[PDB]
């Protein structure tokens, strides 16, 4: 089967800029009837694939000519002169001329934006949840960019490691920033043993720990 | 306006099958290929088989033959791909699309795909979530704005549907994907809000787990 390669994995390019893409395979991708059968696809974030070009180079209809493709034999490149917010997605190459079809790995285009510190709350477990013997602390971190962000928990002063499920959206269209939910879940016993529970955020946007804590007590 | 629908999300036990529709419409469903293409873990596409709606003529990749079969029902417009003897691998999501390539004009129509199948193989059983509000005490963000949150936990299978009254309220909502652990996955959700809008006007938070048939609306009181 005809090995596609994608390069690279991930290109963040802001709203205004040019974007290439590369892929290259291990078959030259010339079928003998002359033609060569390389598409491109986006699949935008929650959407099916799309095909963009076909024939290396020609448009499907109703793609903005923003988009270029070319290339022959096993390379190819597809060019986007100039960067708009609704290309935010992973493409795809993927031949059609030698049988079975393969595609590439993709190729994940982020939009690079200002860097935006997060908004973090903190919220202690509901009334609802405490019945049930569990607890569950959340901590949300909203609309930050760049994406790279370590949180860590920590209870009365100590780092807490188990418990921990963490979930990140992808990037939004939007604002072009990310959002992070955070949650620690302890039994309802452990829980009414400690005071202070804090959510620690380490971002670019900060020299410091960015921290959001509530200390329960009873009143 | 051509469209193909495909059907719901299946939990599936290892080793047995399952049948996935695509019913298409707004097309002459029998003059052309329809594909079936098959996604893991976000980005790795494999093409898996096409049939020819009009003759029932099909083609498949070597490393489907005996897992997927392909067929299609002229009168309804419907194509069908079973998948046999499920195992790991086979957890994805899998879509059909009529790719639009025109053997006779060696050039292409435009693509319509469907909407995608999730198919879960597991042996787990069905377990309905739990679902709390979160009302701020810190997660305040002092006044100005609000934000409240809604967390489901300890279901199984996916997916789960969630929504801010009724759909009512779907600007500065995250929803964020849900984390399978201990055979339960946990979804969380946040809404912001002006100080002027909660505790004023109620916020709730709806929430439908179809394979276990339930439905449930939490308020998020102060
Ligand atoms: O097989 C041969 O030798 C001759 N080649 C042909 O007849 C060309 C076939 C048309 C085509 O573009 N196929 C590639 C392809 C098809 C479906 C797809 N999808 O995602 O659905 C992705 C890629
Ligand atoms: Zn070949
Ligand atoms: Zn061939
Ligand atoms: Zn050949
Ligand atoms: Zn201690
Ligand atoms: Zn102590
Ligand atoms: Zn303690
Ligand atoms: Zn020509
Ligand atoms: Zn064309």
């Amino acid at each position: 089967d005809i090995v596609m390669t994608q390069s690279p994995l991930t290109l963040s390019v802001t709203i205004g800029q040019p974007a290439s893409i590369s892929c290259k395979s291990s078959q030259s991708l010339l079928y003998s009837n002359g033609k060569t059968y390389l598409n491109w696809l986006l699949q935008r974030p929650g959407q099916s694939p799309k095909r963009l070009i076909h024939l290396v180079s020609k448009l499907d209809s109703g793609v903005p000519d923003r988009i270029t493709g070319s290339g022959s034999g096993t390379d190819f490149t597809l060019k986007i002169s100039r960067v708009e917010a609704a290309d935010l997605g992973v493409y795809y190459c993927v031949q059609g001329t030698h049988f079975p079809y393969t595609f590439g790995g993709g190729t994940k285009l982020e939009i690079l934006r200002g860097d935006a510190a997060p908004t973090v709350s903190i919220f202690p477990p509901s009334s609802e949840q405490l019945t049930s013997g569990g607890a569950s602390v959340v901590c949300f971190l909203n609309n930050f960019y760049p994406k790279d962000i370590n949180v860590k928990w920590k209870i009365d002063g100590s780092e807490r490691q188990n418990g921990v499920l963490n979930s990140w959206t992808d990037q939004d269209s939007k604002d072009s920033t990310y959002s992070m939910s955070s949650t620690l879940t302890l039994t309802k016993d452990e829980y009414e043993r400690h005071n202070s529970y804090t959510c620690e955020a380490t971002h670019k946007t900060s020299t410091s720990p960015i921290v959001k804590s509530f200390n329960r007590n009873e009143c | 306006e051509m469209q193909l629908q495909q059907s719901g999300a299946e939990l599936l036990r290892p080793g047995t099958s399952v049948k996935l529709s695509c019913k298409t419409s707004g097309y002459i469903f029998t003059s052309y290929w329809i594909h079936w293409v098959k996604q893991r873990s976000g980005q790795g596409l494999e093409w898996i088989a096409r049939i020819y709606p009009g003759t029932g003529s099909t083609y498949y990749n070597e490393k489907f033959k005996g897992k997927a079969t392909l067929t299609a029902d002229k009168s309804s417009s419907t194509a069908y791909m079973q998948l046999s003897t499920l195992k790991s691998e086979d957890s994805a999501v899998y879509f059909c699309t009529r790719w639009g390539f025109i053997p006779v004009r060696e050039d292409y129509v435009m693509d319509y795909w469907g909407q995608g199948t999730l198919v879960t193989v597991s042996s787990a059983k069905t377990t309905a979530p739990s679902v709390y509000p979160l009302a701020p005490v810190c997660g305040d963000t002092t006044g100005s704005s609000v934000t409240l949150g809604c967390l489901v936990k300890g279901y199984f299978p996916e997916p789960v549907t969630l929504t801010w009254n009724s759909g009512s309220l779907s600007s500065g909502v995250h929803t964020f994907p849900a984390v399978l652990q201990s055979d339960l996955y946990t979804l969380s959700s946040s809404v912001t809000v002006t100080s002027s809008t909660w505790p004023s006007q109620s916020i709730t938070c709806n929430v439908a787990h179809p394979a276990s048939s339930t439905k449930v609306d939490k308020k998020i009181e102060p």
